[PDB]
């Protein structure tokens, strides 16, 4: 069931202080969205992915990786123009 | 620079935002997420746990959601 | 769809901020400048009039530098 080409895009705000990250996530549990957000390429971040934090690391291609509880898990997609 | 997310309970939008954007080191605050119920905070040594507990005592529930203490340069 | 930046005479960072953030309408907040001396604002039916006014009244004076569609 999940397509992230038939996902709409997350709502975002880019700090202008700081680099525009490159991807967006999106956090499933058993295949139903739950939220999404953006994140940098070839980077970390610590995210609480239902009951527990994960450390999920992000390739230049913004595929994503993590050890996700059962049912969980975040999928990445380059932006527009990245 | 840190980024942090906090989902809040939902004028408890208005007034989180204000909360955390009165904070010491902040450079942004915004509501984000698909349903517009978190405020994802980026600047300069927050501490989160501290944030978290401020916001539970003075607006409502709030759950921290991601931190980084460093984005990439 | 609005951004709004806005300077401010400048603990009155904070204050400002605060103010701006608790404002009807308002989705982000941003300090911006070299300086950190400028707030921009994004969000919808915002009234930068009384958010001018609210800013000079409670914390210094304020100026607007733009005003556009975001």
């Amino acid at each position: 069931a999940i397509d992230l080409s038939r996902e709409r895009d997350p709502n975002f705000f880019d700090n202008p202080g700081i680099p525009v990250p490159e991807c967006f996530w999106f956090m499933f549990k058993n295949n139903v969205r739950q939220d999404a957000g953006t994140c940098y390429s070839s980077w970390k971040m610590d995210m609480k992915v239902g009951p527990n934090w994960v450390h999920i690391k992000s390739d230049d291609n913004c595929n994503l990786s993590g050890d996700f509880p059962p049912g969980w898990i975040v999928l990445g997609k380059k932006r527009p123009g990245f | 620079k840190q980024k942090i997310v906090i989902k809040v309970a939902m004028n408890c939008r208005s007034k989180a935002m204000a909360l955390v954007a009165s904070t010491g080191g902040v450079d942004s605050v915004a509501l984000v997420g698909d349903l517009r119920d978190k405020i994802e905070v980026v600047g300069y040594g927050i501490d989160p746990i501290k944030l978290i507990s401020a916001l539970r005592k003075k607006v409502g529930d709030a759950e921290l959601l991601q931190v980084s203490q460093a984005n990439k340069d």
